[PDB]
């Protein structure tokens, strides 16, 4: 090998995550950004879902 | 869980006491014995 070796034949590293959903724990949620606070206002609220 | 100090040894105390969550493990595994643990 060679610390420039070309595609194909230069190291690869791979990682693998996998997704698991069975009887075990379901910590699975969604890409909320925290948003800030507002008040006085009709306002449509959702707090931790 | 929950604590409180008593006087009584031989028989529970008379009174209500409510038992806080402390510990909500997801452990997901069954459970049918147990055994528990002194210090000596």
């Amino acid at each position: 090998f060679q610390p420039t070796n070309g595609v194909g034949y230069q190291p690869y590293r791979v990682v693998v995550l996998s997704f698991e959903l069975l009887h075990a724990p379901a910590t699975v949620c969604g890409p909320k950004k925290s948003t800030n606070l507002v008040k006085n206002k009709c306002v449509n609220f959702n707090f931790n879902g | 869980s929950k604590h409180t100090p008593i006087n009584l040894v031989r028989d529970l105390p008379q009174g209500f006491s409510a038992l806080e969550p402390l510990v909500d493990l997801p452990i997901g595994i069954n459970i049918t014995r147990f055994q528990t643990l002194l210090a000596l």
